[PDB]
């Protein structure tokens, strides 16, 4: 969370997956489609 | 602002058809209620149902739970809300308009839909239209770790759900979907907790394309929704399913 | 001459710079310093004709409603063309395999905003369409139960389908209410979102009329009232290959209401088995013999019924065979899911 | 630029010199809730399109085509009536209830006998502000003028009051300072 956004994301990408209970719901993952999109753009 | 001579005359006129029918109301369930049927125009109770000039058929009402979904409409023209219906609005949570919300039908809740009727929409939901709603929004006003506290987050966690909802022994966002559906234990647990709904506007609006469908939209809305102020009135059911196809 | 200014070529084919952005994503051409062959190219096209036109379109709506005159508004409207997008997908990609190959991005966009809610910025026309093509394309899947590949993640579901060539590596986020994101704009997603909405919809027509059957799906209503999925639709008419396709053949599952639904449900249809689950039945058992469950206390605890924590699934056909179930009991602990990848 | 030029020295020349009093009972006009409400009345009475006119053609010549002759029946279409020799000639039978007069014509002597006109012939003419603003609900660029005569029972009882409204708002205040040598004051 110190580092860069685009050095943030990849870095918190893997976390403490618990169990089928909890899934956090997706944040980063649009983010992640805007960025892919301005790298074809 | 000048305001102007108009909208004060229009919002008086306005207001006084809505006292008129909404005392109407009042005196016509105080004397069911009461059961003193004696010079009135009906004993039993009506529902209108708009299907697709589009079919619109009656039933008699049946005293019997029934899981209904409320969808705030913006009211009618110049009208200022009378406290009687702003009073059973804030119990619902039905100002800040595009909000629905599920409710449990029986004969002590059947009194007020002939009140709020020109307010809101109302009719049979579906599963997959109940399971959209809460798959794809809901917010719940929620303790934290370390907050102010008027803190609200999306449905994602199910053991914040079964933290909360242990008591009763309620996980996962699904089954509270499920339990919406059922109402078979607690409805009203869920009904609590999922205390705010927020649906989005139908038609962005101001510009060029976008006044065509509000024009469309408003005459359709004009076609739908009828105003009887009888107190004799026929709750009008439309399809959610068609009505969440557009607002979700 | 190589390098063109943005604005030099977005003033030379005098368009708008949003539409600019729009048609070079939309043609796929690429860099503000830009080829002036590729302009050339550009130079001459219907759709850039139709984009002015709808510009002057929009003015002759506007003078429409400051004239207030209602009912011509309603003509132009109704006696309006539709640019379509159809010509430069097929000389874009002739052959169908690079279709096939380049499918692999444009449904990922497509199921992100299947799961996205209604906005203002993107209308809810625009999700009925993503959600019906995403169900389509997941019923596509179910017929020939052709996948191989899952994975279970804290990002997404990545499924890669082994159809006529290559795996097609497919991602489904969880049907979660999501924050919106402030910082993106649609502008950009929208056409990405038609131009593979449009791809994928032609593609869904060679695949449907390829496998034989009629291309648009039919679905039963009450069907579609019971669960709004791949399972809505009815596959008409007008062998698979071991052991991913009919793995767990005559197999009949009982999935809770407590399991996500949705996922463990298009497995199953991978599979070829039957899905009961009890959160359809109370919209309104005898074959059953498993339980898809993660709970902790089961209560009625059939020991003919066989209880299962849905990892078993998910490990099963990452293998392609057959697991022993005391892991997937609950409630014993799991082996770390490492994917094949 | 030059006509920029002209357009700003235009309107200057004019009100620095003496404006005859046959002029300047046009920008006398009417005020906002009254115009308002004339327009209100008259989109109540807007003219049919030729698309909207094409388009009933249509039906009732498919009507024919199938035959199908379905009866034969209509009241009379009403409508405002614009064209400026029409509207004269609604006058001097006389024909004309009301009459708009939009205060800006390039040939202004095409206009300016009507407020006289309407006023030896009694008819209650009100002037307008902006030609365009008529044209908009005659489905014309600029029209100049608006007569209206047939009015159906339902919207009759407002045409009085409206009349009467005019009448006292146009015909009581401007009347005397009509007769006034307008402008003069230079700029």
């Amino acid at each position: 969370x110190x580092x860069x956004x685009x050095x943030x994301x990849x870095x918190x990408x893997x976390x403490x997956x618990s169990a089928l209970r909890k899934v956090p719901g997706y944040g980063e993952s649009i983010r992640e489609r805007f960025e892919r999109s301005l790298d074809l753009y | 602002k000048f305001v102007r001579a108009e909208s004060i005359v229009a919002k008086t006129l306005a207001t006084s058809r809505e006292k008129e029918r909404i005392k109407r109301v009042s005196i016509l369930e105080d004397k069911k209620a009461k059961n003193e049927t004696q010079h009135i125009a009906s004993g039993k109770d009506f529902i209108l149902k708009i299907t697709e000039g589009l079919i619109r058929e009656k039933t008699t009402y049946d005293g019997k739970p029934a899981l209904l979904f409320i969808v705030r409409v913006r009211g009618p023209l110049a009208v200022n809300i009378p406290n009687k219906a702003f009073k059973i609005l804030s119990l619902l949570r039905l100002v800040e308009t595009n909000t629905g919300v599920f409710v449990k039908l029986t004969k002590n809740v059947y009194p007020l839909l002939k009140v709020i009727a020109p307010y809101v929409v109302i009719g049979k939901p579906s599963l997959s239209s109940i399971r959209s709603l809460i798959q794809k929004r809901g917010r719940i006003i929620y303790k934290g770790e370390n907050e102010a506290e008027p803190h609200e987050i999306v449905l994602n966690d199910n053991n914040i759900v079964e933290e909360q909802l242990g008591d009763h022994g309620i996980i996962c966002v699904e089954d509270i979907i499920h339990e919406i559906a059922t109402m078979g234990e607690s409805f009203s647990v869920c009904n609590f907790f999922l205390q705010p709904f927020k649906l989005n506007r139908e038609v962005s609006g101001f510009g060029s394309l976008n006044r065509l469908r509000k024009i469309k939209q408003r005459e359709a809305e004009s076609r739908t929704r009828q105003f009887s102020n009888a107190a004799t009135a026929p709750v009008i059911e439309v399809d959610i399913d068609s009505l969440l196809a557009k607002l979700n | 001459r190589n390098f063109i200014t943005r604005s030099q070529a977005v003033r030379k084919l005098q368009v708008s710079l949003a539409d600019f952005r729009r048609l070079c994503i939309f043609k796929g051409i690429y860099p503000t310093f830009y080829y002036a062959k590729d302009i050339q190219y550009l130079m001459h096209e219907p759709v850039l004709a139709k984009f002015r036109e709808h510009k002057t379109f929009a003015r002759k709506l506007t003078r429409a409603l400051g004239r207030g005159e209602v009912s011509s508004a309603k003509r132009l409207e109704e006696n309006r063309d539709s640019y379509t997008l159809d010509h430069i997908i097929k000389e874009r990609y002739p052959s169908f395999p690079d279709a096939i190959r380049d499918i692999d991005d444009a449904l990922n966009m497509l199921f992100l905003f299947s799961n996205l809610p209604s906005t203002n910025q993107v209308s809810s026309k625009i999700i009925n369409d993503a959600q019906k093509i995403c169900n389509q394309w997941l019923a596509y899947v179910a017929k020939e139960r052709l996948v191989r590949k899952v994975f279970v993640s804290i990002k997404g579901v990545y499924y890669q389908a082994n159809i006529k060539g290559e795996e097609v590596r497919w991602l489904v986020p969880f049907k979660f209410p999501e924050n919106i994101p402030s910082d993106v704009d649609f502008r950009i997603m929208l056409t990405f979102l038609e131009f593979y909405s449009t791809l994928l919809h032609f593609v869904l027509y060679k695949l449907y009329t390829d496998s034989g059957l009629i291309y648009p799906p039919k679905l039963d209503l009450k069907k579609d009232k019971i669960i709004s999925g791949l399972s809505s639709y009815i596959l008409e008419s007008r062998k698979y290959d071991s052991p991913v396709a009919s793995l767990f053949s005559a197999f009949v599952f009982y999935v809770s209401r407590e399991v996500p639904i949705d996922i463990l449900e298009f497995l199953i249809l991978s599979c070829g088995g039957n899905v009961i689950s009890e959160a359809a039945m109370d919209q309104i058992m005898s074959k059953v013999t498993h339980q898809i469950v993660d709970r902790p206390v089961l209560k009625n605890k059939v020991a003919g019924r066989t209880y299962i924590q849905p990892q078993w699934i998910f490990d099963c056909i990452n293998k392609g065979e057959l697991v022993p179930a005391n892991k997937y009991l609950p409630g014993e602990a799991l082996p770390p899911h490492l994917s094949p990848w | 630029p030059e006509y920029v030029r002209v357009q700003r020295q235009k309107k200057i020349l004019s009100i620095r010199l003496k404006v005859p009093p046959t002029i300047a009972q046009f920008q006398y006009t009417l005020d906002r809730n009254t115009a308002a409400e004339t327009f209100k009345l008259f989109n109540k009475y807007r003219p049919e399109t030729a698309a909207e006119k094409k388009e009933r053609l249509t039906k009732e010549a498919a009507a024919v085509a199938e035959g199908k002759s379905k009866q034969d029946a209509s009241p009379k279409p009403y409508a405002v009536k614009y064209g400026l020799n029409h509207v004269v000639a609604l006058i001097e039978n006389k024909k004309a209830k009301l009459v708009l007069i939009a205060n800006d014509v390039d040939p202004i002597e095409l206009v300016v006998f009507l407020p006289a006109l309407c006023k030896k012939m009694g008819v209650p003419y009100a002037i307008v502000k902006g030609k365009a603003r008529l044209g908009t609900l005659v489905n014309q660029k600029t029209s100049a003028v608006a007569a209206l005569t047939e009015v159906r029972a339902e919207d009759e009882a407002a045409l009085a009051k409206l009349v009467s409204t005019i009448d006292a708002n146009f015909a009581d205040k401007y009347d005397e300072v009509k007769k006034h040598w307008g402008g003069g004051i230079l700029g």
